[PDB]
């Protein structure tokens, strides 16, 4: 596979960091009074 | 009129069914009544308590808990001398029930009708006519 | 076969699509 | 809920009479019932003849016969227009 | 459990047709049916069935054959009880047929 | 024959169905002595199986490739005994039951307590009704044309919409 | 809160007021019916939406109608 | 306290219900606080641009991942032997047996094998290399960006369309028929004539040379002469090897009929002539309506004039035009019903007349595609009725529709519901009765007493199209008939070969098992329709709740009075019909898949004999074909069917979890949650942490929805694992 390093870079970020960041910021947004 | 906070409470051994943190930070309800006897009743939140001869006072978390006890005492011990109060964490006490000294099922002058609709229930408006309009479906 | 530079061209255009997706989503959100 | 637009020249076409008003014929509102009835019979015969001449269809057909075969469904609408005009006194 | 217990040992119940154990083969299917039929009562609500009964009552009214004992959908509690009874019958009956055909053939 | 099917009397697979069905019984009969009750029972079954296959062969049924008799229900008269004639028999019995039950429900409406007549049935009156059903097509059609079967739309309760 | 309506088919039987567990309803004077009184709903902020009033009402279609609306701590019946 | 910004009633809820209800109501813009009709139509327009961009991103992603990680160039050389690759696998939870077991496809990395058929589709339409797959993925990425920008632009103040534009039905119909349907069908004919057909004949045509390579040797001169038949001369021979020059003809517009003998797919020149004729017909259709130049029809006038004079339809269609234009739910119901019928036609006509080269030899792809589009069809068909119920509750005005077709439907709704109840019982009693009869009789060792009805009506329809298998000799099967002789010059020689070879799925042979399953399908369609129709027609009112329209579409119940009113809303009839839709598509896809796998072995008699009783379906379909699936891993190892073997169990789990929401109801769970709230408040070191939202049990309607989602997801995942793994494991 060409640019074979890409799954090993992008899959942990997309599968762990991206949901951890949207869960954190969605949690903050849905629980703010203003 | 106002709640005399010093009224002794019915003897009770405690339970887990009583009020929680929302009572001291949102609202608590109180019920007072006069008993001719020192007799056992059932608490809305749990087991059995004993009401003291004379005047009693409880604190409950819900208004419905105060009214459930009030119906129980009226049927079981023929006591109608019950007053239900709402108490806020600012200390302000709100008299609730019976609201004007007379029970709701007995008529009283100076009561203004709220919620009364001048036609029967089938004469309401269909939802389409009041769509994108603020006009109410009750005619 | 596809070169890595071609993959990087695809990632640039998908990034531009992400920026336009955010701007449309914010307009829809008001 | 909001005004629904229709193109300019939209008129009332609802009818509860024996026949609709002649306005339902569009550009054919002024044609007489005799002319629709004769055109309908003419179109039915020419359309049926042209249809019959090309029922075994081949890779190379006569193009005029193809176009003339479209007169058979058109004749149905013509005799309906003849009934509408005869019952409108036209 | 799915493969080596249920699938492997259901061989005797599902191959039982034409033998003396074909009764267990039929009760296996019949109880599978009753179990599924129970979920009609468990997943549904009374108000739908009362409104459906209204249209069926209309068709009886049309032919002047409406009963004097007015039909009702079962109560909320009875709907739950009918669903639970047919669920228990179908699940236990399927196990009964499977257990008995399996152990009569191999034991 | 019809729809590429074969009459069961000359299909060879129907013949193999009969032969396999009899060998299955004979191998069970091979484990019993002659005058025993299991031997008598299995011989009765062998005779019953042979009788059924023989009767089906001569009945005009049409077997498929499988050798199992198939039913033709398109309306042709050569196969009317498979759906049309059983269907006429059914509709007579079903219309009888419907006519008789309707007659009892209309009688029970004119009773002292109409709902007591339906959980405690007046058996002489209900047997009077069950006997009347033999001429239900004429009775029900005369009921229809005399304006007594169908009730008008404005004596029927309907929903608001 | 929930919205509770009383329609003018009310015969003044007081059954809804006795059945209400949260003191939402009361009786007011009205010349429309034979009983001379009609139900009223002055305290709908305390309505929990139980619809015991609707069960108690004997008119053909209910004179009292509860319309479940926005939920609060009171209308959710939460002691926490 | 501000998440449901579109709803002040939800944003003041102090419970966890606010989060759930705010998420589930987000796309119902009509109910949001302060919504006008202007703002409603403009948000719908922009979110339609966003949906279109999502579709183009999904297509570009599939093309990119195949171009990058697939074996399209190896597959294109040998399409019946190579297995297409969907995308590569990078999973750090894998063991080395799993990494090795998924390393199929002729590559050095784990991969999913594609069941979507995109290799056969891209091959047939011209794609040959990885680089033009990549060029196509970059084009779709650009188009996705263009439609994202167009959505943002038409929300800007000068570019926001008015309501008069959004309700100009006549113009939209003219442009969508002649441009969106007709012109794009004509342009797709152009792509096939200019690119796909030359590349099926070995000649590469791309953007670098397509202006100097003529599709036909004569070249646009027979078209401008009326010598159109010169484009049908010399079609592809039956010796043509697809993709190469051997056996190739020069025709570009033919009507041969039947299948290309080597690809087992329809001829590409038939497909090109189909799209040319469809394009011309739809462009003609798009000149019907009057826009700005005085020719054409007013839609309002056509609806107003179609009242039969006998009076049987009342006022006819007067006032229908106003209701349809104003109501978006009526438009949604018509669009979804229409779309649902097409995706069912897509499922039925693509397995019987496949268009892609080398498809129909891939059994997993054929099974997956049929199952996929029938499930999409069932969902679309349920949604059409759901939005018709929402139309009656929300958008239907009885005073603008006096004595219409709509009002007269509501005037005899009891007759329709009662008749639907009768037909469903009439089908159900006797279909279940014949099946149970056969079961008992086979079980007692006597299969010759079965009730086996020959499906003569459908066999007669097959014979009318030329099937010479049942000796009916009618129409096309009759050699000397007016029907057969009329088409003898064109379609009849090729079509007769196609329909009378027993090597394809054109008009599959049928018997008693097909009769019984068609009657079961009919019962399922009637019962699903009964619940959906009853839900739509009783939506406004009934005898239990005559004022049901004042409460909306989705409300829990009317309480325990009047006998009990659980599931009385029109939404609850959507809910109840979803189980019957799942049951219906289950019976349909079980039938398709069992009949096809038995034909693919050469053992059609196994379906013919076992399908007439229910134990044949239980042991010879579910139990027999389960074994390669449930052995995807075992104590002796694992293979590449392990993932489907896991998904199978996963599907059994979710489905059963749905039962918990459907059988147990709210009051129990609220009392549990109150004991947990007490325990948290009383536990030291844990009561330092506090909820912002009060934990409550799910609502009555929400729990019905959660149980339905879990049930449906379990249904889909279980069947997808079975239909893919059993077909892969068996290969037949
Ligand atoms: C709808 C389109 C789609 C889908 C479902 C996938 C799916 C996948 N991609 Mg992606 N990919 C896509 C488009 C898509 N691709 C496009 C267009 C490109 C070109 C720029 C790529 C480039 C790409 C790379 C370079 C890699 C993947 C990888 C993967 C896999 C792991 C997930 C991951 O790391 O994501 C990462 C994906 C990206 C960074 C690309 C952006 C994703 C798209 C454009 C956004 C789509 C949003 C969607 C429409 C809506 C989402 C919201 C939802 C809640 C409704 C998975 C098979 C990895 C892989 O092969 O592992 C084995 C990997 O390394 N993809
Ligand atoms: C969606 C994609 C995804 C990916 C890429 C991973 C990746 C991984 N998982 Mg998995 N996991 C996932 C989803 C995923 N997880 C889900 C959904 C579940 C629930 C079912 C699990 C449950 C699970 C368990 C139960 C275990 C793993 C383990 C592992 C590790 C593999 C084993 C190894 O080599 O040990 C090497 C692993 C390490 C040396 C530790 C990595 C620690 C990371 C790199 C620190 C990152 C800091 C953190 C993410 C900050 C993020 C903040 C926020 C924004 C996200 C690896 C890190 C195993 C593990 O934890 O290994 C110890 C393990 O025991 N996973
Ligand atoms: C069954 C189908 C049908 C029917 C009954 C009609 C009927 C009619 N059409 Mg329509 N039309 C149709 C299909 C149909 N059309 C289709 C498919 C197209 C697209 C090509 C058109 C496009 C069309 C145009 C563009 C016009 C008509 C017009 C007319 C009217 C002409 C009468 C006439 O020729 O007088 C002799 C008549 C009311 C004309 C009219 O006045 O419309 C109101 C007109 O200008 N038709
Ligand atoms: C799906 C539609 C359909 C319907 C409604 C019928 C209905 C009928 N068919 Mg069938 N048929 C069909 C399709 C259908 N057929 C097809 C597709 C075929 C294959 C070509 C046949 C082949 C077929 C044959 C071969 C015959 C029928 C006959 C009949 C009639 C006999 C019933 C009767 O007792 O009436 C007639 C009797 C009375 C009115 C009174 C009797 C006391 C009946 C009208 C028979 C007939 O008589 O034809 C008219 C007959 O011989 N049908
Ligand atoms: C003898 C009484 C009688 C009569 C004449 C009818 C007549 C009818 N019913 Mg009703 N029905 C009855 C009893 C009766 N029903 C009973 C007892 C039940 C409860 C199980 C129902 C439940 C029912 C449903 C659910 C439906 C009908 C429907 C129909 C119609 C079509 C025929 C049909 O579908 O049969 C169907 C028959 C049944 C489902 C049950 C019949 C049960 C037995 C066999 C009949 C009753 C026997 C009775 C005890 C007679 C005693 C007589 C004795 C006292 C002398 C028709 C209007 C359908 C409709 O509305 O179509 C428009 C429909 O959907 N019926
Ligand atoms: C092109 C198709 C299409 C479109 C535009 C809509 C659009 C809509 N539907 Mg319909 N629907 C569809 C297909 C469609 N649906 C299909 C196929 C089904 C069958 C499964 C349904 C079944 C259906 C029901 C039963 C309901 C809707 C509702 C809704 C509305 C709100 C959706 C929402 O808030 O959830 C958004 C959800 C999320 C963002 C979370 C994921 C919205 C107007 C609901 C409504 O508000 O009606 C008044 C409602 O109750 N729809
Ligand atoms: C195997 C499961 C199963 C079965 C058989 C049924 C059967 C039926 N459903 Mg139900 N349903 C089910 C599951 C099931 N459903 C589930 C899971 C759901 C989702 C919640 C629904 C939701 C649902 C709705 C919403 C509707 C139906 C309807 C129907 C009817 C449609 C078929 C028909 O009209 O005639 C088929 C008739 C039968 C199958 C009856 C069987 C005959 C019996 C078994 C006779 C045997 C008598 C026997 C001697 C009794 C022994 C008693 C013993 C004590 C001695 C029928 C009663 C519709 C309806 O009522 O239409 C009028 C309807 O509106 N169902
Ligand atoms: C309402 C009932 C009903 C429904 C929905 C269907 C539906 C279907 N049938 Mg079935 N069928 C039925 C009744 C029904 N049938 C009956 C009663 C018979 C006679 C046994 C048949 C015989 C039959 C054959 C032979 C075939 C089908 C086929 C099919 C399919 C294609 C359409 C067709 O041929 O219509 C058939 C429609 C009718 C026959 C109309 C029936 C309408 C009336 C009201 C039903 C009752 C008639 C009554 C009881 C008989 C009167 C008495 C008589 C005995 C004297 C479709 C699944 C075909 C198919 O594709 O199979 C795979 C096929 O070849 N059906
Ligand atoms: C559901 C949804 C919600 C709301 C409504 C909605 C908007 C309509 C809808 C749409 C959602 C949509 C359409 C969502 C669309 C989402 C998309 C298209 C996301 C794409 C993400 C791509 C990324 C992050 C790639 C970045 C590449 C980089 C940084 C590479 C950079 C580089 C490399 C190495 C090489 C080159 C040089 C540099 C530049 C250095
Ligand atoms: C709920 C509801 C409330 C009100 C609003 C609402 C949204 C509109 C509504 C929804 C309603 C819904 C959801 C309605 C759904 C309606 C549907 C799915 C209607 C299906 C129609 C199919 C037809 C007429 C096929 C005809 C085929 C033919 C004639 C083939 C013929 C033939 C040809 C030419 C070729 C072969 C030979 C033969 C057989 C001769
Ligand atoms: C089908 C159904 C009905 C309707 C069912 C009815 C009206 C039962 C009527 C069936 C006939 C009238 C009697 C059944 C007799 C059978 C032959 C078996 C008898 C079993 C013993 C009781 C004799 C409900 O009322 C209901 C209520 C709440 C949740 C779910 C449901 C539900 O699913």
């Amino acid at each position: 596979m060409t640019a074979a390093y890409l799954p090993s870079i992008l899959v942990p970020i997309i599968g762990l960091i991206f949901p951890g960041l949207v869960m954190a910021f969605a949690f903050i947004y849905i629980e703010q009074d203003e | 009129e106002t709640l005399n906070l010093q009224i002794p409470s019915p003897t009770f051994e405690g339970s887990t069914g009583g009020w929680l943190r929302a009572a001291e930070v949102e609202e608590k309800y109180a019920i007072t009544w006069t008993s001719p006897k020192e007799q056992v009743f059932e608490m809305p939140t749990g087991g059995a308590a004993i009401m003291r001869q004379g005047e009693n006072l409880l604190y409950l978390a819900r208004k419905e808990q105060c009214l459930a006890l009030a119906t129980q005492v009226k049927n079981s011990f023929k006591i109608t001398d019950y007053k239900v109060y709402r108490i806020f964490p600012s200390g302000e006490v709100q008299y609730l029930h019976p609201k004007d000294g007379v029970f709701p099922e007995k008529v009283n002058a100076g009561r203004v009708g709220v919620g009364n609709v001048s036609h029967s229930i089938g004469k309401n408006l269909n939802p389409a006519q009041i769509k994108f309009t603020s006009k109410s479906f009750n005619g | 076969m596809i070169s890595d530079t071609q993959i990087f061209i695809a990632l640039i255009l998908a990034l531009v699509s992400l920026v336009l997706a955010i701007r449309l989503g914010r307009a829809l959100y008001q | 809920f909001s005004p629904v637009p229709s193109p300019e020249g939209t008129k009332e076409t609802y009818w509860e009479t024996k026949a609709p008003s002649s306005d339902v014929l569009g550009i054919g509102a002024g044609v007489s019932s005799g002319n629709f009835a004769a055109a309908s019979v003419f179109a039915a015969l020419v359309g049926g003849y042209c249809t019959g001449q090309v029922i075994p269809l081949t890779v190379e057909p006569n193009p005029l016969f193809l176009a003339g075969s479209f007169l058979l469904p058109y004749s149905w609408a013509l005799h309906v227009a003849a009934w509408i005009q005869k019952n409108n006194g036209k | 459990w799915l493969r080596d217990f249920l699938w492997a040992q259901a061989s005797q119940v599902i191959q039982s047709y034409g033998s003396a154990l074909s009764a267990y083969g039929l009760i296996f299917l019949g109880a599978h049916f009753i179990w599924a039929f129970s979920l009609m009562f468990l997943f549904s609500g009374r108000g739908y069935w009362q409104e459906l009964i209204e249209s069926i009552v209309w068709a009886h009214n049309k032919l002047n054959v409406a009963p004097a004992i007015q039909p009702r959908a079962l109560s909320i509690t009875q709907g739950r009880a009918v669903g639970l009874a047919h669920y228990l019958l179908g699940g236990i009956g399927t196990t009964w047929a499977f257990f008995l055909a399996r152990i009569i053939s191999v034991g | 024959d019809v729809a590429g099917l074969t009459p069961c009397g000359e299909s060879k697979e129907f013949a193999r169905r009969l032969d396999g069905s009899v060998k299955k019984l004979q191998t069970r009969l091979s484990k019993y002595e002659a005058g025993t009750p299991p031997a008598l029972a299995l011989q009765k079954q062998i005779d019953k199986t042979k009788n059924r296959f023989d009767r089906y062969g001569k009945a005009g049924l049409l077997c498929g490739t499988d050798g199992l008799p198939h039913l033709i229900t398109d309306g042709r008269w050569t196969h009317s005994g498979e759906f049309v004639i059983p269907g006429l028999l059914f509709l007579y019995v079903a219309g009888w039951i419907g006519w008789v039950g309707r007659s009892y429900v209309l009688f029970a409406r004119t009773a002292d307590k109409p709902t007591e007549k339906e959980i405690i049935i007046d058996v002489p009156v209900a047997l009077s009704f069950v006997s009347t059903g033999f001429i239900w097509p004429f009775s029900a059609f005369k009921e229809f044309t005399s304006g007594n079967l169908i009730v008008p739309a404005d004596e029927i309760t309907v929903s608001p919409r | 809160s929930h919205s509770v309506k009383v329609y003018d088919t009310c015969i003044g039987c007081t059954q809804c007021v006795r059945a209400c567990p949260c003191d939402v309803l009361e009786m007011v004077s009205w010349d429309g019916c034979k009983a001379g009184q009609i139900a009223s709903a002055p305290r709908t902020e305390d309505c929990i939406g139980c619809k015991r009033c609707e069960t108690a009402c004997p008119t053909d279609f209910l004179s009292v109608r509860v319309y479940l609306g926005g939920e609060t701590t009171r209308s959710m019946g939460l002691a926490y | 306290t501000k998440f449901p910004k579109f709803s002040q009633a939800l944003a003041q809820d102090p419970a966890t219900r606010r989060i759930w209800y705010g998420l589930a109501t987000a796309h119902d813009l009509e109910s949001h606080d302060g919504m006008t009709e202007e703002n409603l139509y403009q948000k719908i327009f922009a979110s339609h641009f966003g949906h279109l961009a999502v579709i183009f991103l999904w297509t570009s992603g599939n093309l990119f991942h195949v171009a990058w990680q697939g074996n399209f160039e190896q597959w294109v050389l040998n399409p019946l032997k190579v297995k297409p690759i969907a995308h590569a696998i990078w999973d750090p939870h894998f063991g080395q047996p799993a990494v090795k077991a998924f390393t199929k496809g002729g590559v050095s990395y784990p991969v999913n094998i594609a069941t979507s058929g995109v290799y056969h589709w891209w091959y047939t339409i011209g794609m040959r290399s990885n680089t033009d797959l990549y060029a196509g993925s970059l084009f779709l990425l650009f188009l996705a960006g263009v439609f994202l920008f167009a959505g943002w632009l038409h929300l800007q103040p000068k570019f926001r369309p008015g309501l008069s534009w959004f309700k100009n039905n006549e113009s939209r119909l003219n442009h969508h028929l002649s441009g969106l349907f007709g012109f794009s069908s004509l342009a797709w004919s152009a792509h096939l004539i200019h690119v796909a057909i030359p590349e099926a004949r070995g000649q590469h045509v791309c953007w670098d040379n397509f202006t100097k390579v003529a599709p036909h040797p004569a070249g646009l001169q027979p078209f401008f002469t009326g010598n159109w038949g010169a484009y049908a001369a010399s079609p592809d021979t039956t010796n043509h090897i697809f993709g190469t020059s051997e056996g190739a003809g020069t025709a570009i517009l033919t009507f041969l009929g039947g299948f290309h003998p080597q690809t087992q797919a329809l001829w590409l020149t038939d497909i090109a002539h189909h799209h040319l004729a469809i394009g011309v017909v739809f462009i003609f259709a798009g000149h019907m309506y009057r826009t700005n130049w005085g020719i054409g029809h007013s839609l309002k006038e056509i609806l107003d004039a179609h009242r039969p004079p006998g009076g049987r339809l009342g006022a006819g269609h007067k006032g229908i035009f106003e209701t349809l234009t104003n109501s978006l739910h009526f438009q949604l119901g018509l669009a979804l019903a229409s779309l649902g019928v097409i995706t069912s036609l897509v499922a039925q006509h693509m397995y019987a007349l496949p268009s892609y080269a080398f498809i129909a030899k891939d059994y997993v792809t054929q099974s997956a595609l049929y199952t996929h589009h029938q499930y999409i069809a069932g969902f679309l068909m349920v949604g059409a009725f759901a939005h018709g119920a929402i139309f009656f509750v929300r958008d239907y005005d009885p005073e603008q529709n006096k004595n219409n077709v709509l009002a007269r439907i509501l005037d005899h709704k009891e007759a329709i519901i009662s008749h639907l109840s009768w037909v469903s019982l009439f089908l159900g009693f006797h279909t279940l009765g014949i099946y149970v009869h056969n079961d008992v009789v086979v079980a007692f060792g006597t299969p010759e007493k079965q009730i086996l009805v020959e499906p003569v009506f459908a066999q007669w329809i097959q014979a009318s199209s030329g099937k010479a298998l049942y000796g009916f000799d009618v129409l096309l099967s009759s050699t000397n008939s007016v029907a057969a002789n009329a088409s003898s010059n064109i379609w009849l020689p090729g079509w007769l070969e196609a329909i009378n070879s027993g090597k394809n799925s054109l008009f599959l042979p049928i018997g008693p098992g097909d009769f019984l399953i068609h009657h079961a399908i009919a019962l399922a369609l009637h019962t699903t329709t009964l619940i959906l129709v009853k839900g739509a027609l009783d939506a406004r009112g009934s005898k239990l709740m005559p004022d049901k329209k004042d409460f909306g579409y989705a409300f829990p119940c009317d309480g325990p009075g009047r006998g009990g009113t659980c599931d009385i809303s029109a939404w609850d009839a959507f809910y109840l019909s979803m189980f019957w839709m799942l049951n219906t598509i289950g019976w349909v896809t079980f039938y398709w898949h069992w009949k096809h796998i038995t034909i693919w072995q050469g053992n059609a008699g196994q379906f013919n004999e076992s399908s007439t009783y229910i134990m044949g379906w239980l042991r010879d379909y579910l139990w027999l074909n389960s074994s390669p699936l449930i052995n995807g891993y075992n104590p002796f190892g694992m293979n590449s069917l392990s993932v489907w073997s896991w998904m199978f169990l996963f599907g059994h789990l979710i489905w059963a979890t749905g039962f918990m929401f459907l059988i147990s109801w709210r009051g129990y769970w609220q009392e549990l949650i109150e004991t947990l709230v007490w325990a948290h408040e009383r536990t030291p070191l844990a009561n330092l942490v506090r909820w912002k939202d009060k934990p409550v049990a799910l609502s009555i309607v929400q729990a019905r929805l959660v149980g339905l989602i879990h049930f449906t997801a379990g249904y889909i995942f279980t069947y997808a694992a079975f239909v893919i793994a059993s077909t892969t494991g068996k290969f037949g």
